[PDB]
């Protein structure tokens, strides 16, 4: 189950 | 505070080179100088502080559940048990580094829907993360925050923004992720998705071709999940 | 020593520990405190402390690569550059922290070829990142202190091992791109990539399939290096 | 030009 990966600008 | 000498433009500009070299630490170190300044973020800013610490937190949890599942497995010498209690006490430290930015001051000052739908989302967000290695006492208290926050967010996104707005989809998306690994409620967890998706899908006609990719790109981790839990 | 307070023994289950967990500053930490202990490091124990500083030297110079280009598109504020000086501190401070284990006392206690060699090789690769990095009035020496340092390696090798043992194929690999890339002797860097290859090629029929597969490895990466330069 | 990757034991 993924959550936002929000790791990139 | 330790960027206390640094322009606020200087610790942004050093953020964005510290994200293009890789390096997540330094990144939040900078927007935490920055925070510290005490004015506002602005939008860009407020998504260069997120990616900062998601990236130094994301690296920390992964390794912590690499050592819980070692620990779990020789639960079927005490090193294995104290090097995962460092790295726990290490990501505990971080996530209440970042609360208490969301604390002192960045969601009291934050009026405007978008920014404070994103700070309560990153509070619900760290809340999350505490949880997944809490055991005893305030577990459920830690719980309980994350859900506060979380609901506190979507009550203001459903009132102040579309349905397609990429902060009030990646809200749900993750409030719906709370619900399945932390709260135990994987009915929940699908019927925000499945209402979360189908109230956009029928919003997309209303987009630019721009906002149109940013929408349906959320809209498919969405989709993503559900395929996963039914 | 920060570390003084461990096992050695838990030092380096810390270190295996840290490695699955990519926790690669850690893994250094750790091995740094098993290497100061004063023993001599078994063969696996080397390759606990090398790969725990590639990865964290292997880090920082990317970063140093990003941030120096950044730098010279500039050059065709001073945050760049401040920040570019930073990570080439602290690559600096990584590579002088294992030069100095390896002065303090790793190397005068190397008796047998295997970790002599071993230690010479990671002398010369440190001093080959101080290299990359270096500018005004020891880049000169900085560039003698590698070649030195690879070339007693190379000289105890050659005696001492087959022309497959695979420590000796990664330092002539290294020590090619030393010739390659800092000492701007590209035609010795290709002399030596065949030498290497050709030797280890007429030695590969004495060797188990094990072996074999560990020396055709380290030769593809020779190959590999070649066809780039030819 | 690569030399040796040595990152992983
Ligand atoms: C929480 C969140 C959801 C969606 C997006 N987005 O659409 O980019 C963001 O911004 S970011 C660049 O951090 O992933 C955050
Ligand atoms: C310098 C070097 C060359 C070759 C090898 N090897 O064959 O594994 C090593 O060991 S390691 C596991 O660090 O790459 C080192
Ligand atoms: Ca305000
Ligand atoms: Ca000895
Ligand atoms: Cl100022
Ligand atoms: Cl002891």
């Amino acid at each position: 189950a993924g959550s936002i990966p929000g790791r990139r600008s | 505070g330790a960027m206390g000498s640094m322009e606020r433009a200087s610790l942004i500009q050093k953020a964005k080179l510290a994200e293009q070299a890789e390096r997540y630490e330094d990144m939040a170190a900078f927007m935490k100088g920055a925070v510290e300044k005490g004015e506002e973020l602005s939008c860009e800013e407020r998504n260069l502080l997120s990616v900062a610490y998601k990236n130094v937190v994301g690296g920390q949890r992964a390794a912590w559940r690499v050592l819980s599942s070692i620990e779990q497995k020789s639960n079927e010498g005490p090193e294995v048990r104290e090097y995962r209690e460092k790295v726990e006490t290490e990501l505990q430290g971080v996530c209440d580094t970042v609360l208490g930015l969301l604390d002192s001051h960045l969601i009291k000052e934050a009026g405007d829907a978008e920014s404070r739908v994103f700070y309560l989302k990153m509070k619900g967000d760290y809340y999350r993360y505490l949880a997944e290695v809490a055991t005893g006492d305030d577990k459920k208290r830690i719980i309980d925050s994350a859900r506060s926050a979380y609901q506190e967010a979507m009550d203001i996104s459903k009132k102040e923004m579309p349905p397609t707005n990429p902060i009030r989809l990646g809200l749900a998306l993750n409030f719906s992720v709370f619900h399945y690994e932390i709260a135990n409620s994987p009915e929940e967890a699908i019927s925000l998705a499945k209402t979360t998706f189908d109230e956009a899908m029928a919003d997309l006609h209303t987009l630019s071709e721009d906002s149109y990719k940013d929408s349906t790109l959320i809209m498919q981790l969405l989709r993503d999940n559900l395929t996963l839990w039914t």
